[PDB]
RNA sequence: GCGGUAGUAGCAUGCUAGGGAGCAG
RNA sequence: UGACUGCUCCCUAGCAUGCUACUACCG
């Protein structure tokens, strides 16, 4: 609401009996958890260390460290407090873990890709086209890739390692058991509060 | 069976009985008592007639719910199976061509004998003998079906890759002879 | 249908509980079926409760019925338990021998091969049993050695260094050479030739 | 005799198709000629002929051990 | 001392289910 | 990889019917 206004980058025409629906859809039985229960780690296992490290962000070093001894972890921050780029950084501080970016929004994915090109490389990162308005200079059906960006509604079956939800407010409990069973990972990374 | 009120019934019957043999009652309270634990044993015939009766019902009714079930599973198992393989036979169909015939026919419809026929990239020819082979699938390429295949592999019976040098007047008794001869579309 | 384990008594039946099948007679496959929580045994088919739907698998519970095994609760009228008379029902039930020494086959059927109780019966037993002993050592070790998933490695490193991480849980196995790793590498469909490689 | 001769050519087939003689086509198309001719044979001297070729077909392989087998 | 009615079990018949097998077109 | 139909035997299980068998209720 602003005889509405659309929030839509493209354009149409309509015509005469079209009508607009809240299409829903049908909700699939959830099998997996929210999270695993955590347990405290002796030493930085399950992402590999390199022997270079990055000092870009001198003062997310530590929080890194700290994320690396613990299995899912969240930062209590305010909205923009390095909220969309963290882990953008921690995919560069440690080149060596499968990073999987996801959101409760698809036209939130813009803010994730505005700075994501400048950080991460353009050509080793794809999104995977379904058969509203996103980049489709990347290559299609790039299953095994390092660096994943897909929404929730179409993502297959894969494997990772460390998976960064961000805007977790706005998603539920379903949407947690949706992320958990459509991306599988020892790690879950929480951004917010 | 064991949590009935006729077995509290029956215990007093049997002390009853005990005190009668022990004391000696005379005929009409024996009479009593076995009118008592005989109709007592009239209850408990009830009891173990209708409960394992209905005992039996319910173990069936398992049995068929089991049955249904199992039923059920495979229906799914059947129709998950039944969908990929239309689903990865339906991927391999090179719709290109095969949108070409269909749009080209007079409304959409056309024989299945000729799908095989004109938008198959792969043709298979099996042939009985030498005299079959030189006629049709002469050389390394060779017209059927008003188009050119081109030869990629050929196989015997055995399903020994055997070359076209070997497929000779001579040498024809020395293969297999089904050969089966596996050729692609040409443009 | 062979020579039985504890006894050297021709039989048909398998304790299914246990981990390599072994071959028992009625009264000593009875006397391990009592003396612990062996509650399978084996024969031509399965001794369980063929009728549908039923999760039974204890001998006791198990009774012959018609051509096929039940239950109290899936038995016809005509019912006929499988162990009773000190020894379970199946082929060579009159030509048997049994034996009096099966408190051994119980206790080491039972055992993690984590205590040194079990080297020492493994050591002092019949010989039969100390080849059972070592063979279902043996499958003991190949199955708690195959209980974790698949090493991965996705990184490639420099040579004489390869960061190799384990399970989530996993204990550390041995860095000696005491494992000798054979695998099978798959390049995309078939697992063949790996190569030979000792950790160090 | 001929009933002889045509249960073992019966059972010579038997222990051919055991031996993976019909990963040959040619060859167990043979085999399965003469198996076939033997049974309708109507004397004992084709049959036996036909006999003869087919045991050639086993004693050309070395999958059976044909001294072990000739135990007497 | 009575007809039992009933009942519930050895015995028989049949109907169904399940398994194994044989012949025929 | 193992078709459709028909007839016949054998074993087991449960259920409908003819008995047989005994306890006592009821007049
Ligand atoms: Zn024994
Ligand atoms: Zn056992
Ligand atoms: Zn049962």
């Amino acid at each position: 609401k602003g005889a509405v206004v659309y929030r839509g980058t493209t354009t149409y025409k309509l015509n005469v009996g079209d009508y607009f629906v809240l299409t829903s859809h049908t909700v699939m039985p959830l099998s997996a958890p929210t999270l695993v229960p955590q347990e405290h780690y002796v030493r930085i296992t399950g992402l590999y260390p390199t022997l270079n490290i990055s000092d870009e962000f001198s003062s997310n070093v530590a929080n890194y460290q700290k994320v690396g001894m613990q299995k899912y972890s969240t930062l209590q921050g305010p909205p923009g407090t390095g909220k969309s780029h963290f882990a953008i950084g921690l995919a560069l501080y440690y080149p060596s873990a499968r990073i999987v970016y996801t959101a409760c929004s698809h036209a939130a994915v813009d803010a994730l890709c505005e700075k994501a090109l400048k950080y991460l490389p353009i050509d080793k990162c794809s999104r995977i086209i379904p058969a509203v308005e996103c980049f489709d200079k990347f290559k299609v059906n790039s299953t095994l890739e390092q660096y994943v960006f897909c929404t929730v509604n179409a993502l297959p079956e894969t494997t990772a390692d460390i998976v960064v939800f961000d805007e977790i407010s706005m998603a539920t409990n379903y949407d947690l058991s949706v992320v958990n069973a459509r991306l599988r990972a020892k790690h879950y990374v929480y951004i917010g509060d | 069976f064991s949590s009935l009120p006729s077995y509290a019934a029956f215990a007093t019957a049997q002390e009853a009985y005990e005190q009668a043999v022990a004391n000696g009652d005379s005929e009409v309270v024996l009479k009593k008592l076995k009118k008592s634990l005989n109709v007592a044993k009239s209850e408990f015939d009830r009891d173990a007639a209708m409960q394992r009766k209905l005992e039996k019902m319910a173990d069936q009714a398992m049995t068929q719910m089991y049955k249904q079930a199992r039923s059920e599973d495979k229906r799914a198992k059947v129709t998950s199976a039944m969908q990929t393989m239309l689903f990865t036979m339906l991927r391999k169909l090179d719709n290109d061509a095969l949108n070409n015939i269909i749009n080209n026919a007079r409304d959409g419809c056309v024989p299945l004998n000729i799908i095989p026929l004109t938008t198959a990239a792969k043709l298979m020819v099996v042939i009985p003998d030498y005299n079959t082979y030189k006629n049709t699938c002469d050389g390394t390429t060779f017209t059927y079906a008003s188009a050119l295949w081109e030869i990629q592999q050929v196989v015997d019976a055995d399903s020994k890759i055997v070359q076209l040098s070997e497929i000779s007047m001579d040498n024809s008794p020395n293969l297999a002879w089904p050969l089966i001869v596996t050729a692609l579309r040409a443009n | 249908v062979g020579a039985c384990v504890l006894c050297n008594s021709q039989t048909s039946l398998r304790c299914g509980a246990c981990i390599r099948r072994p071959f028992l007679c009625c009264k000593c496959c009875y006397d391990h079926v009592i003396s612990t929580s062996h509650k399978l045994v084996l024969s031509v088919n399965p001794y369980v409760c063929n009728a549908p739907g039923c999760d039974v698998t204890d001998v006791t519970q198990l009774y012959l019925g018609g051509m096929s095994y039940y239950c109290k609760s899936h038995k016809p009228p005509i019912s006929f338990p499988l162990c009773a008379n000190g020894q379970v029902f199946g082929l060579y039930k009159n030509t048997c021998v049994g034996s009096d020494n099966v408190t051994d086959f119980n206790a080491i059927a039972t055992c993690d091969w984590t205590n040194a109780g079990d080297y020492i019966l493994a050591n002092t037993c019949t010989e039969r049993l100390k080849l059972f002993a070592a063979e279902t050592l043996k499958a003991t070790e190949e199955t708690f050695k195959l209980s974790y998933g698949i090493a991965t490695v996705r990184e490639v490193l420099s040579d004489r260094e390869l960061h190799l991480s384990w399970e989530v849980g996993k204990p550390r196995p041995p860095l000696n050479r005491n494992y000798v790793f054979t695998g099978y590498r798959v390049t995309k469909n078939s697992k063949v030739q790996i190569g030979e490689y000792t950790f160090e | 005799k001929m009933s002889d001769v045509k249960c073992t050519s019966v059972v010579l087939l038997s222990v051919l198709q055991q031996l993976r003689v019909e990963s040959s086509s040619k060859l167990w198309a043979q085999c399965v000629q003469l198996h076939n001719d033997i049974l309708l044979a109507k004397d004992t001297t084709e049959a036996f002929e036909k006999m003869v070729s087919l045991l050639s077909v086993l004693l050309s392989m070395q999958g059976a051990v044909d001294i072990n087998k000739l135990c007497e």
